[PDB]
């Protein structure tokens, strides 16, 4: 019965021939559900996700009349079939998944349509604009087109509940939320003729409760430990000392873990302008205690305790307004 | 010679994409899983690898045979030529089947055509970790599995023997460094697709994480940070570079610890209970320090003092001090070994 | 200190197992061997034998002697066999790691103290 | 001479089953194993692992292999022994293991005129472990390789070590970095499960560790931070910026030295030896600065209300402890 | 429309012997060449390599797979290229290369009806570049792909570049977060192996190194603690414990700096001219504390017996900025 | 037109199961190996990557041929439907035949039968080290391959020319961080294996440390420590915060270096030479403090000596003795140290 439209529809069936190769562009629908965004690596510029990721077409020699209706098919068929060669073009550790079985599918309805549905995982590459670090934000692309079918011989399309994200509170998106969902369709150049290239961007706006915990916090309340050395007395110059070269010590090692939260980018970022600030402060205060106890005790300066004391923490907090102000909401 | 025959017979025609009752019936696969090994739970990915040998068994009309026995035990080479469910494991990321020697599969046919179909993974399961109380935390790390082209109406899943008693752990194979295994459940449910419903079987695993590694990493070096920041109080107040060591170097003590504590866990967004502790306790150590400040704004006799004019006091709030920090160090560390113990 | 011991007669019509029993350092890495000495000052490469069981014959030698380690006792075993009048000479027990080795005595850094084999027909 | 023997292999094959047991509703086959070890690479205690490189080979008399006439033994193409049933032998230990592919898939197949045929590969597997680190670095590892059957029962497949106690061979030429092995064992037995009575074999190590490594990386450099502790007690209570430095300073390498050694070692939940000994050596460190600060304040707050005889019974109290410690310390565990 | 087609393919792989070259006796097969880079992963210095991605595109021509009658470019689905001959092309950098799979593996078929094929894959590989760290973080290393036939000396296939100044698109829209790609060059060649002469192209990328990373991590820290070690020539000489442990804690912060610009590393046996700006800012904080042990012994062991500790200081005050600006000046003159 | 059916009527009669001349001598392979690329020699997995094209060769009686051309340059596929020598290497340990963007295999047959048959290869080989010179060390890297199931009796190995001229190391790729590369050698061998005995092929590749990296990166800065911590001298004995902060100090220099050069390293039972040089500075930098302490046990005043002269304190006896003492028996050290282990 079925064994028999089965071999019905594979006598003189060659996958080696697009549908319609000689007629039209073969126009195929694609479906796909999200199943987690995972880790983004912000060093090699990637990200993980879990995709469903179905298509539909019509195969006008796959017709067949029956009482079945519908072939709800294995993984077998698919490499029996023309399937569409259907790349990820920003793709860089794109595996399928194998267990227990191939994870495809087939169902095959009589009048031609065929759905075909696989499981995929894909470290896609999208390129981090890391100025306002760590206060962006970004639109991570995932990109598909064929690879020897021009826009000529085969195009793609939406349906309309194109992109279906699931429930959002089982993905690991830690340091990134997700905002937004936007698809696309436009037409590549490329040298061997012009495709059709689906997109689905993913809008991912930040979190801020990691750097507040690890960088913020420490590098203000280690600024703060080196203006104590105000509040000491004059006569201590090696206490005074201390304090001043400890804490740049201390920034010194500090620098090496916030330029370790990122990829080893050209410029200088926001975390790093602020660590930077953060150093030629302590780096100031050290020198201003010893221009102090230079023009005092070696032979007004006298007040110069007591300017900094004042001095200091208004003009870091003038900075943290100009600061967080600037790089949160401007 | 004989048994050639009979694989011959039940290779008749036998089209290994049906359904066995294709247009009959439901057909009803009874799942089983022996865990051997219940490997390392990995909290900077937010996985857990398991070694399973996952058994599942259903009834096929078309492989009845009436030989010499009534149980024949094959090569796993006939099992690519026989119908066997797409079953998948829907929390799955990259998971091996084994292949050494051979592809480790076996299936044995009984005369009435039940299957038994047996494959051994090595399985790296995702699993949501909430860790809002680390490390006084517990969890609930799925094995979600169904069958990926048949629906609810077509394929439908069971347990073997019991529920409870399927899905069985081995006793020797336990591999977890920082967690117990606190009992496992089963839980059969159905997933609804765009593409129909789907009958999925999971099964739930209780981990508690052992706390002794935190202990005496992070608490016990934090706390003894502390201690030692307050051992600067138990001297005089002449000592203005002694007591001015004391104090920043324990700040510097508890900004490594803080940062090499924080490297244990993946870079979640808010606050745990670590975080907790760490900050606390750098704000102990950082009042001492604002104490000596506060000390060393009244000094007013650089002199020290004699075993024989004037000289100086103990400047009470040395003594207040020495009353204040440990009392409230106590209370602190009560109040915390106190709350996150019963979360 | 490391000590390269050997043992075995020296006078013959015949056969001989001439054996080099270490001490004071486990020579499984290194390369045990056995050198042969004419009249004349010419150390010459009779065998040796690698960590990983590989016997290396010289070309008067080959088809003829057999060496054997044991890696249990830290030893070294050369077989004799179709003893000529040629092969009277001094047979060294050496030991090394051979850096430009195997085909030559300045790559051991480790010896016996050497037997006197001597053939008389 | 040669297009006899293709003859012969053809006529071997050709009505042969590969899915079907020797004697197939008969006797168990009697597989004989034989592992020939090369080397093993890394024991890391970090993934509780090993990986294991070997020659492991087998044998059974397959009777319908059984040629006639030529004298000599059938060793063939590896590519023959996809043609021919073979035991379908795995490893509970392992993780992931491949057989090379350098410069063909390293299988050989020896055909015997009564039927036997040897099938080896050279097998580079990750067997793990459950390494109990409580006497770590003082320890004996104990570490195995399970070797069973997968889909046939004992009914159909019986499990020898060919050769006895001379099976395995080839442990005597490991020269492991850190370890050093006593032991092999050799155990054959079967296991039951829900699905019947396997037949398993084992061969089972013991790792015992080289302990130099830690006393020079460990134990040496923590032994003279502890001393250079005890600089404070021939030093003035006046001078109290060097006794407060040294102190502090020593506290300082003890931490260095902790996190170094938190940074090597798996996340383990009870308190190993060596970090029992760098608590007991960061006690005495500890109680080093407790000692100048109960000295400052015996003479500079309780003064107008002895102050050197603490240093001079110091001085003999603290290297007393410290060479009672490490007596108590080495005699537990050496 | 259907039948015709599916007649014409048949036809064509029919009796259509893999085994053989075109021109088996014939002529040499001209290979044309063509690469469009999707990106450079990383590059990494540990490692000494650099993980490309790219399409890879083959034409030559075919005369046993000359159609007639079908006004087409014929494409095939990727699995007639295990039926077809391909050029054995291997990469001699190559360590570690696949192409991708998902969602089928990515091959072209693209016959024309003259003969003409394309063969494009799709190439994620992780080639082999030398880095000569003689002028590290500063240095414009050059690093090369090879490509090359394998089993076909020069008598058998010859490559060409298509369009040979313009066959590698997109160097430009290639962005590395650490190095910049100041050029490519293309250049065709032979070379003579033991077996034949083999035909080789060469994909050349140089790479500028952008060095706004290590102004901000290595260079600038590095300068203010040498200035920082001058706090002490504003110290009276009687204060030991102010003087030394400055010095000390500055000698102790280049030491810092050291172990992570050692972390982060291969290890070059030489001078990675990073190290002779960290070794002669080390030297200069190492004479900033040497001169105070130099006063320390002047005044209180050259002072009963009977030049000057202001005279030194003020000396020091003058020659030391002096000298560390001699010194900056011939390290950025000597390199860039 | 003609090849095919040339090669059809090869393939008819022809078996890829079994040995050519199964019954009658021994197959003579003669190998041979174009060495591209030397790579890194990983010292903590103990192993290094070489990177090979492998060269075969024999004769086969089966595949002789008469036509219009002398030797079939064919593709691989024909490669592996030919026998085709089993040979693994004896200390790969994850070897990998490259097949990027076809699996890299040329099979030529010349008209008499004598096949050609080189492979591109990357043997990730195991080399056991003696470090007990570390750095200034030298070991022969062996790389040594076999066949797998023929015997001595069945398969014999050869190499094409003379043996030293044979293996072949290109110049281009040296990739080598480390190391230096002084030659190799050829040679040939034979195991005693429970199958029976094998023909082994062997090539020691001689590998030299360069000893630059660890000069610069732990006895320059074990030195300048040391150099440090015996500048404390030249102190005055009364300054006891200043010469103590700079002892413990150095102390923890000397630690933290300890542990960061013994990092780059296996974990071997012995002390290597650079452990018998930071332990020896270490205890230089310990005795300096243990000196300062014996200084500060006889100082009996508290005050130092004012620029304008009461009693004061004389610049101590072991001050005077150990400023030339301490820096000389650095520099004896230093010429033992330096002039017994560039001996070998
Ligand atoms: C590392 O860690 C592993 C795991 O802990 C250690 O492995 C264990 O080693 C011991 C000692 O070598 C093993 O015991 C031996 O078992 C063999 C096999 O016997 C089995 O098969 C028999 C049939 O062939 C069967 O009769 C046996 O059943 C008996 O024992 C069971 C026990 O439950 C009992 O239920 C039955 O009623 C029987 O009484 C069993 O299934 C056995 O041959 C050995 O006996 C010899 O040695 C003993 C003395 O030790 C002597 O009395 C006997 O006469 C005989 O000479 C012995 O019992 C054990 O099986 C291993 N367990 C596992 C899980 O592997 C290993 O030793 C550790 N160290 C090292 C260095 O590797
Ligand atoms: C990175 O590093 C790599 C390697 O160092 C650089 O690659 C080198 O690039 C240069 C070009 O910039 C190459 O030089 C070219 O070589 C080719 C060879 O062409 C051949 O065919 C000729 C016939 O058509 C033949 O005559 C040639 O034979 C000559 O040269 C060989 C040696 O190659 C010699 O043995 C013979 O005796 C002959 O003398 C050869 O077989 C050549 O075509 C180029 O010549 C042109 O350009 C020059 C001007 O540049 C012009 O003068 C000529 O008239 C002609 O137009 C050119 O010489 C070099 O071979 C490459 N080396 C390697 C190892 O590949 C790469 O450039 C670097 N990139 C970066 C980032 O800078
Ligand atoms: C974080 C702590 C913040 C503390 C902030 C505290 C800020 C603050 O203002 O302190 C003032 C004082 C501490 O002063 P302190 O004891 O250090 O200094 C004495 C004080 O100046 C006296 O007035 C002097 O007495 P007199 O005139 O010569 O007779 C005495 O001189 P002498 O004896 O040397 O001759 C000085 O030593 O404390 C309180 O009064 C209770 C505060 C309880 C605070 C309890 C805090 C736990
Ligand atoms: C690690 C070394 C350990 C050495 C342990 C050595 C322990 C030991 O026995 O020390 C005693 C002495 C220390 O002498 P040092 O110069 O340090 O101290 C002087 C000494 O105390 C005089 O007795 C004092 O004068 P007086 O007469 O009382 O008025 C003098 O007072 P002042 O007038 O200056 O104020 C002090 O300065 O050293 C040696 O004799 C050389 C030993 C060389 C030993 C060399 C060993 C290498």
């Amino acid at each position: 019965d079925v064994t028999v439209i089965l071999n019905n529809l594979l006598e003189g069936y060659d996958n080696k021939l697009r549908p319609d190769i000689g007629v039209k562009p073969t126009l195929i629908h694609t479906d796909m559900y999200v199943n987690s965004i995972g880790p983004v690596n912000a060093i090699n510029m990637e990200y993980t996700i879990d995709i469903f990721f179905a298509q539909t077409w019509y195969d006008r020699r796959l017709k067949f009349n029956s009482t079945i209706k519908v072939l709800r098919l294995n993984s077998n068929m698919v490499g029996k079939i023309w399937i569409p060669d259907t790349f990820f073009r920003n793709s860089k550790k794109a595996d399928a998944h194998w267990i227990t079985t191939p994870n495809r599918m087939l169902r095959i309805w009589n009048d031609g349509r065929v759905l075909y549905t696989l499981r995929l995982t894909i470290d896609a590459e999208c390129q981090l604009q890391l100025h306002n670090f760590p206060m962006d934000e970004h639109s991570c692309p995932l990109e598909f087109s064929s690879y020897g079918y021009p826009r000529e011989e085969i195009v793609y399309q939406w349906k309309r509940s194109s992109v279906e994200v699931g429930d959002t509170r089982s993905w690991r998106l830690y340091q990134f939320s997700f905002v937004g969902l936007r698809n696309t369709t436009e037409v590549v150049k490329t040298t061997s003729g012009d495709y059709v290239v689906m997109s689905v961007y993913f809008d991912l706006s930040r979190r801020m409760g990691y750097f507040t915990i690890q960088t913020y916090i420490p590098c203000t309340l280690i600024v703060v430990l080196s203006w104590v050395s105000f509040w000491i007395n004059k006569d201590a110059v090696p206490a005074r000392t201390s304090l001043g070269i400890t804490t740049v010590l201390t920034m010194t090692t500090l620098s090496t873990i916030a330029r370790k939260s990122l990829p080893k980018v050209s410029y200088v970022t926001a975390m790093d302008l602020f660590v930077s600030v953060c150093f030629i402060f302590v780096f100031s205060a050290l020198v201003e205690y010893g221009t102090l106890h230079y023009f005092v005790s070696n032979r007004r300066i006298a007040k110069m305790d007591s300017y900094a004391r004042i001095f200091f923490p208004t003009a870091f907090c003038l900075f943290n307004l100009v600061y967080w102000v600037s790089y949160l909401y401007l | 010679t004989v048994f050639t025959r009979i694989l011959d017979r039940l290779l008749d025609g036998y089209d290994n994409r049906l359904r066995p009752g294709l247009g009959e019936r439901v057909t009803e696969v009874k799942t089983d899983i022996f865990v051997t090994s219940f490997g390392p739970v990995s909290d900077h990915d937010m996985e857990y690898t398991i070694d399973v040998f996952f058994r599942q068994s259903w009834k096929d009309e078309r492989l009845k045979f009436k030989g010499p026995m009534t149980v024949l035990r094959l090569n796993n080479l006939m099992a690519s030529k026989i119908w066997t469910p797409d079953t998948f494991f829907h929390n799955g990321k990259k998971s091996v089947a084994h292949n050494m020697t051979m592809p480790n599969k076996l299936l044995r046919i009984t005369e009435d055509g039940t299957l038994l179909y047996t494959m051994r993974l090595t399985v790296r399961a995702e699993c949501p970790m909430h860790l809002e109380d680390f490390p006084m935390d517990a969890h609930a790390c799925p094995l979600k599995f169904g069958s990926y082209a048949y629906t609810r109406a077509e394929v439908v899943y069971e347990w073997t023997r019991e529920p409870a008693r399927s899905v069985v752990v081995a006793e020797d194979g336990s591999r977890l460094n920082q967690y117990d295994l606190l009992g496992q459940t089963v839980d059969s449910g159905i997933v609804q697709s765009s593409t129909g419903e789907y009958v999925v079987m999971t099964t739930h695993f209780h981990l508690k994480r052992k706390i002794g590694y935190f202990v005496i990493q992070t608490y016990l070096p934090c706390i003894m940070t502390v201690i030692l920041s307050q051992v600067s109080f138990w001297l005089n107040r002449e000592s203005v570079p002694a007591r001015t060591v004391f104090g920043v170097t324990t700040v510097l003590t508890m900004t490594t610890l803080s940062i090499s504590a924080r490297n244990s866990l993946p870079k979640v967004a808010y606050a745990t209970a670590m975080d907790w502790f760490i900050a606390v306790c750098y704000a102990f150590v950082f009042s001492a320090l604002i104490e000596f400040a506060t000390v060393n704004y009244f000094t007013k006799r650089g002199y020290a003092w004699d075993g024989k004019k004037t000289f100086n006091s103990v400047s009470k709030i040395d003594r207040l001090s020495r009353i204040a920090f440990p009392l409230l160090f106590g209370i602190f560390n009560l109040v915390y070994w106190a709350t996150y113990l019963n979360r | 200190q490391v000590q390269l011991q050997e043992s075995g007669g020296g006078l013959v019509q015949g056969s001989l197992r001439v054996s080099c029993a270490a001490s004071g350092r486990t020579f499984t890495t290194y390369i045990m061997a056995w050198f042969r000495q004419a009249p004349g000052k010419e150390r010459e490469f009779l065998a040796a034998m690698d960590q990983g069981r590989i016997q290396y014959y010289g070309d008067s030698v080959r088809g003829r002697f057999t060496i054997s380690r044991d890696y249990a006792k830290n030893s070294v075993d050369l077989q004799l066999d179709g003893l000529r009048p040629e092969d009277t000479a001094v047979y060294y027990c050496a030991a090394g790691a051979g850096f430009w080795g195997l085909r030559t005595a300045s790559s051991y850094h480790y010896w016996g103290q050497g037997t006197q084999v001597t053939v008389s027909s | 001479n040669m297009s006899f023997v293709k003859e012969t292999v053809d006529k071997l094959l050709k009505g042969y089953d590969i899915r079907l047991r020797p004697d197939f509703g008969g006797p168990p086959v009697c597989v004989g194993m034989n592992i020939d070890i090369a080397s093993i690479d890394m024991v890391s205690e970090v993934n509780m692992d090993y990986t294991l490189t070997m020659y492991f080979q087998q044998y059974w008399r397959d009777k319908r292999l059984a040629y006639s006439g030529i004298p000599l033994n059938l060793t063939l193409d590896n590519r023959v022994a996809d043609q021919l049933w073979v035991p379908d032998t795995y490893f509970l230990n392992d993780k992931k293991s491949f057989v090379h592919g350098v410069t063909v898939k390293n299988r050989m197949i020896r055909l015997h005129p009564d039927g036997t045929v040897l099938y080896g590969l050279r097998i580079t597997t990750t067997a793990a472990c459950m390494m109990d680190l409580r006497r770590y670095p003082l320890d004996e590892q104990n570490c195995t390789l399970e070797i069973e059957s997968y889909g046939y029962t004992t009914d159909d497949i019986e499990f020898y070590w060919r050769g006895g106690d001379k099976a395995v061979t080839g442990v005597e030429r490991i020269e492991l970095p850190q370890f050093s092995i006593v032991e092999h064992r050799l155990v054959s037995r079967n296991v039951v499960f829900a699905t019947g009575a396997y037949p398993r074999l084992s061969l089972s190590f013991r790792l015992k560790r080289n302990i130099g490594y830690f006393i020079l990386q460990t134990y040496m450099p923590s032994i003279l931070i502890t001393i250079l502790s005890w600089v404070s007690f021939w030093i003035n209570y006046d001078a109290s910026a060097a006794r407060v430095a040294l102190g502090i300073t020593t506290v300082l390498t003890m931490t260095t030295i902790n996190t170094h050694l938190r940074e090597t070692l798996p996340k383990i939940p009870y308190v190993k030896a060596i970090d029992m000994y760098l608590m007991g050596c960061f006690v005495f460190v500890f109680l080093a600065l407790l000692e100048y600060a109960f000295v400052n304040y015996i003479f500079f707050g309780r003064g107008p209300q002895d102050v050197n005889a603490i240093d001079r019974w110091s001085r003999i109290v603290f290297p007393f402890t410290f060479s009672l410690f490490n007596l108590v310390y080495w005699l537990y565990y050496v």
